[PDB]
RNA sequence: AGGACCGAACCGACUAAUGUCGAAAAAUUAGCGGAUGACUUGUGGCUGGGGGUGAAAGGCCAAUCAAACCGGGAGAUAGCU
RNA sequence: GCUCGCCGGAAGACCAAGGGUUCCUGUCCAACGUUAAUCGGGGCAGGGUGAGUCGACCCCUAAGGCGAGGCCGAAAGGCGUAGUCGAUGGGAAACAGGUUAAUAUUCCUGUACUUGGUGUUACUGCGAAGGGGGGACGGAGAAGGCUAUGUUGGCCGGGCGACGGUUGUCCCGGUUUAAGCGUGUAGGCUGGUUUUCCAGGCAAAUCCGGAAAAUCAAGGCUGAGGCGUGAUGACGAGGCACUACGGUGCUGAAGCAACAAAUGCCCUGCUUCCAGGAAAAGCCUCUAAGCAUCAGGUAACAUCAAAUCGUACCCCAAACCGACACAGGUGGUCAGGUAGAGAAUACCAAGGCGCUUGAGAGAACUCGGGUGAAGGAACUAGGCAAAAUGGUGCCGUAACUUCGGGAGAAGGCACGCUGAUAUGUAGGUGAGGUCCCUCGCGGAUGGAGCUGAAAUCAGUCGAAGAUACCAGCUGGCUGCAACUGUUUAUUAAAAACACAGCACUGUGCAAACACGAAAGUGGACGUAUACGGUGUGACGCCUGCCCGGUGCCGGGAGGUUAAU
RNA sequence: AAUUCCUUGUCGGGUAAGUUCCGACCUGCACGAAUGGCGUAAUGAUGGCCAGGCUGUCUCCACCCGAGACUCAGUGAAAU
């Protein structure tokens, strides 16, 4: 049973990391969210 | 050369080989050779805008001289190299001076022939020749439709196009189609018919001899389901609709021609 | 405390029909 | 030579039994199919929801797919319980 | 601690990915561990990760991403050039031994190597985002030469023994040593050298390419292993002296030969086949601009620098993915002995474990197995499941057929051990000696030694000799699909899908067509022996009649007919 | 007939006994020639039938070896 998720550092980052966010709009909207939210994990990061 | 395997096994059975002796057996020339990503079918934007595209084995892509506009220099064939992406065999050119060039090779060509461009060549196989001094009624390949362009017109294994008519400075020509087409005469063309005729003699005799060749697997649009093609749906194999592209458009027998603009060109169509 | 949160999909009833 | 043969790794999942508040939200045990190829696999990319992908089953798209998921219109509407 | 049992192409030993202190020591047992617990991957404290050479970083690039200008788009934004990113690839350098409770190819000892900066000395024309070479590449197959490694003999050390025999052809253990440097071998590739000329290498060129002659038949390149050095060093059984009794310190003989042999190396090789098998940089070489009492380059010596980050531990699992200390999933490397064709299977070595509830009893019943009188499918929807067949050699082998097949058809015979042929043959390997030598890692002769089938005859044991494990059930008629293959992850693997082939139809390339409000991409760096769509589905014999209807293609008298 | 309502069509083969199977006839409810027709060697974890061998499938079960069930100690659920 392979399960659906399979950790890989380097996919993480590149898909849902910090520049990946701030590269496009939308992700820019999503950072404002987290911010106003006021959420500890910004984004996903070491 | 066509030999027939003999029935060792099915999938062996039917295969029919197109075997050339006088091929180059060693590799090809580096300094010309270039690389050729697949795409499989996907344009920019990643969607499979052709169906039926993907796989297959690793290809270099052969810089062909196409314009062949090194005139009044004399060269001789090297030898004839095996292109994977063309159809026909292309031949290794040495000139005079030097240098050395792929073109397609004619029927006639074979290694240690001599070979000429420009009007001040002869008419022996694989000169080029603009129509104007090529002889109406003969056979070139490798033709031209604006001058300088490189070459379109009959490039495949075998094929070639005839002097029909000349119209002063217009020329037309009948395509292996049995389209006639007007051309200007300025623009440039190989004589003879390029080689390897026997190209139909070959039938990949099994599934997989397609897949590695580049090409998928077709579905039928009878075995889809109703929402993806037009056809497909009800039990046991029902059709009961006019055949029509998985896109709405109705083929068998509806031309798509619609141009406007080179049909001026055009003296008569396919029959 | 917390409630379960999956529910698996229900056993398949005898067909009455 | 071979989408060749027998057969491990590897990939697959045809039969039976066990297991169904199980060891496991499809597994184990004993057999079974492919096993130089249309093969299999690691890493990284591309295709985004009236769309993708599909050797085509309405299959698959994060245990969910005859239209994913999340938030919003939204306290939708419910002659029904 | 002594026994028993299990794994041993793993349930062992090393890595990446992913975890993130789970590592080691002291201490604690409430909670956690499916029981107890003094124990632990649990709680608390302390300790632990040492690099010019390993990896990352770094230089270069693939797919692909982003993208100055630019093109396009109501806005957002999309595409893309120059560029710049992106390892799953290419690019300089280290091995052996020892040491810690826990790190080492990082520390220590010994012996090496690479890339740069600076200085000195002796020579010299240097000089690029520019040119050329190189880097640089597929599948399959075969043989040869080797090594890792193993076996045996010799050698060295120890033992002769609690139940008979064992100083002997006896028994047990050891018989290990690298990188680098030197020599350069088997093998593989290519004919060398000199001179002249040339609109090609978007400029130039002493380089590459091409054309000419003269002269020699040879050089050059690549290259595992072996042999020397490294090393009268290290390691080394064993013995000795003290033990906080875990271990510490001291000493240290032999360290060779033969045979077998890889999936590893020579080999990015070679021979073949069609499906024709990355890119760029480092590197080598030639020049432009410019500089030539310079700078710069080459060779030698000296000196200095090589930063920064990872380094514990798990890594087929109790530490990763599955909510669990979960019978599942997870890529790569090493991989021994006996039997065997084998990485199967059986039993074992090194090494690691007995899977975190036990003790009794020995009912029905359920589960996993063994055996069975006589019958042998009478069971059942159905030979489902079980049972059986099972290997090697030889003999023999039907209908049918596309002449390949069918076929391992079916069906028969022989298999152990010992002796002899032969105080182990044929075969393989091959020392010393002898004869040559373009003189060495050479060539012949020669057979010592070692290894080692198959076959025949004879004898002999058992109920059974392919003795266990491993290891086809077979035949006949017929439906469907030609076949290998693919599919409903998680009740359907099929007659379904695909398929080679065939036919129709569209498309003349700014192609049709598809994705996109568009630009622009795919088709294709292809162009009718090509590409798209549709149907059929190898092959053999064929594929009849009908154009009313609905489509499609062509024509045009007349009628009808929008905007204007 | 993968097609056939009527229907277990009729005759023969196979069985002591055959609604399936194989061959032939054709009253083809409602086969049919590229939504292809008829054959077809080889292939198939494919559908149906027959024979040999084989056996606990069965007549009819019996006994035995293990893991549960049962008793004792410890821990200690769930649906309802």
């Amino acid at each position: 049973m392979k399960r659906t998720f399979q950790p890989s550092v380097l996919k993480r980052n590149r898909s849902h990391g910090f520049r990946a966010r701030m590269a496009t709009k939308n992700g820019r909207q999503v950072l404002a969210r987290r911010r106003a939210k006021g959420r500890a994990r910004l984004t996903v990061s070491k | 050369a066509v030999v027939k395997c003999k029935p060792t096994s099915p999938g062996r059975r039917h295969v029919v080989k197109v075997v050339n002796p006088e091929l180059h057996k060693g590799k090809p020339f580096a300094p010309l050779l270039e690389k050729n990503s697949k795409s499989g079918g996907r344009n920019n934007n990643g969607r499979i805008t052709t169906r039926h595209i993907g796989g297959g084995h690793k290809q270099a892509y052969r810089i062909v001289d196409f314009k062949r506009n090194k005139d009044g220099i004399p060269a001789v064939v090297e030898r004839l190299e095996y292109d994977p992406n063309r159809s026909a065999n292309i031949a290794l050119v040495l000139y005079k001076d030097g240098e050395r060039r792929y073109i397609l090779a004619p029927k006639g060509l074979k290694a240690g022939d001599q070979i000429q461009s420009g009007v001040d060549a002869a008419i022996k196989p694989g000169n080029t020749l603009p129509m104007r001094n090529i002889p109406v009624g003969s056979t070139v390949h490798n033709v031209e439709m604006k001058p300088g362009k490189g070459g379109q017109l009959a490039r495949s294994a075998g094929t070639y196009v005839q002097i029909v008519a000349r119209d002063g400075a217009y020329v037309t020509l009948r395509l292996r189609s049995g389209e006639m087409r007007k051309v200007e005469a300025d623009c440039r063309a190989t004589l003879g018919e390029v080689g390897n005729a026997e190209h139909m003699l070959r039938v990949l005799g099994k599934a997989g001899a397609a897949r590695w060749r580049g090409v998928r697997p077709t579905v039928r649009g009878t075995a889809m389901n109703p929402v993806d093609h037009p056809h497909g749906g009800g039990e046991g194999r029902n059709f009961g609709k006019h055949p029509v592209t998985p896109w709405g458009v109705q083929t068998k027998g509806k031309k798509t021609r619609s141009n406007k603009r080179t049909d001026k060109f055009i003296v008569r169509r396919r029959s | 405390n917390n409630r379960p949160v999956y529910i698996p999909r229900p056993r398949p009833p005898h067909p009455r029909l």
